[PDB]
DNA sequence: ACTTGTCGGTGGTCTGCTCTAACGTCACGGCCAACCGATCGGA
């Protein structure tokens, strides 16, 4: 049953992110994830969203948002 | 105003030292101001201006190994100022017009630079 | 301490900011203004201070803080700041070496010095 | 000579307080709907 894909099914999943507007700035969607390292970059097109066709595990970035912090100490 | 002069020397002489490598320091004591005895005053006062919060790593570095003047941290200023409006580009640009001198440089010289500044500007 | 000091520490200040810093964080924040008496002369040095800024040719603009907000403050267009590129170095020789030869107006051999500067800073 | 602090002013926006004179005068939109045992206030 394993080998010839007998119950075997295909699930789909839907996320979705919003990039709103906010009291101490605005939120931009980009692939510039201020402290990471350049691999996780690897997947994200030049507006900062994963390539069709890539695949995603755990923990992989699908969608690159930033949001204004403020100042802090 | 003669700290105006002092100001623009300064954000015009950090560009400068950040697109020359390594330049030494005779050509800074020679070009931006002659008098290389306050050279070594101003790269004092420049040496204490950065960031806000002013901790290393915000204020602008410096390599003095020798005669060498090299810039490993800017704090922003990469690029020189904007040729202000009128003034300083109108007087370079009608100088360099109303020449009175038959032409030595108008080939590939004076109409190149005139049509560039011009575009710059 | 110093007002060199002061006008340089406000215009790196200003230029790497990136949204728009009001008057008050820019007393507590950049060095030289937290040495006022009282809030008017921190506000008249303030406004002569930008006075000067603006007239030098830095461009310096006042604006609200954001959208949701209504603080207003000062930025520098960092884009409008200067224009890097610049052409040929052979005719930029000729023009420096024809640059002041006998002018005596102040106001003009200070312009041509300042325009030469600038270009050495922006190559040769 | 340049800077600098105290003085004085124009103009603009956000916030709060006061006033408006024909005559007017006693609320609704809506269930609750089990089902048991215990207990205080009535009759």
């Amino acid at each position: 049953l394993v080998e010839e894909d007998v119950l075997t099914s295909i699930h789909i999943e839907e996320h979705e992110i919003d990039a709103r507007d906010t009291k101490l700035g605005a939120e931009e969607i980009t692939r510039d994830i201020p402290n990471v390292s350049d691999e996780v970059l690897a997947d994200l097109d030049e507006r900062g969203i994963v390539r069709i066709g890539a695949e995603v595990r755990d923990g992989d970035i699908l969608v690159g948002k930033v949001t204004p912090k403020g100042e802090t100490e | 105003s003669q700290v105006s002069t002092r100001l623009v020397r300064l954000l015009n002489m950090v560009p400068y030292f950040q697109a020359n490598p390594k330049v030494t320091r005779a050509e800074a004591a020679a070009a931006l101001g002659v008098t290389g005895k306050q050279l070594d005053a101003d790269l004092d006062q420049l040496w204490m201006c950065g960031l806000p919060g002013y901790s290393p790593g915000d204020l602008i570095d410096f390599d003095f190994v020798g005669d060498t003047i090299e810039v490993t941290f800017s704090a922003g200023v990469d690029h020189p100022l904007r040729l202000t409006s009128t003034e300083a580009t109108g007087i370079l640009v009608a100088l360099r017009a109303l020449v009175d001198v038959p032409g030595m440089v108008d080939p590939e010289a004076a109409r190149s630079a005139i049509a560039k500044i011009e575009s710059a500007v | 301490v110093s007002k060199v000091e002061r006008l340089m520490n406000l215009v790196i200040a200003l230029l790497s900011t990136r949204t728009y810093l009001p008057a008050e964080k820019i007393r507590t924040t950049v060095a030289g203004y937290a040495d006022s008496p009282s809030d008017e002369a921190f506000s008249r040095m303030f406004e002569r201070d930008k006075n000067e800024l603006r007239d030098l040719g830095i461009p310096l603009e006042t604006g609200r803080v954001s959208k949701w907000d209504s603080t207003e403050g000062y930025r520098i267009n960092r884009d409008s700041y200067a224009l890097p590129p610049i052409g040929l170095t052979a005719d930029e020789a000729a023009a420096v070496a024809v640059a002041t030869q006998l002018w005596q107006s102040p106001e003009l051999v200070t312009a041509t010095q300042n325009a030469v500067l600038k270009l050495r800073a922006a190559g040769v």
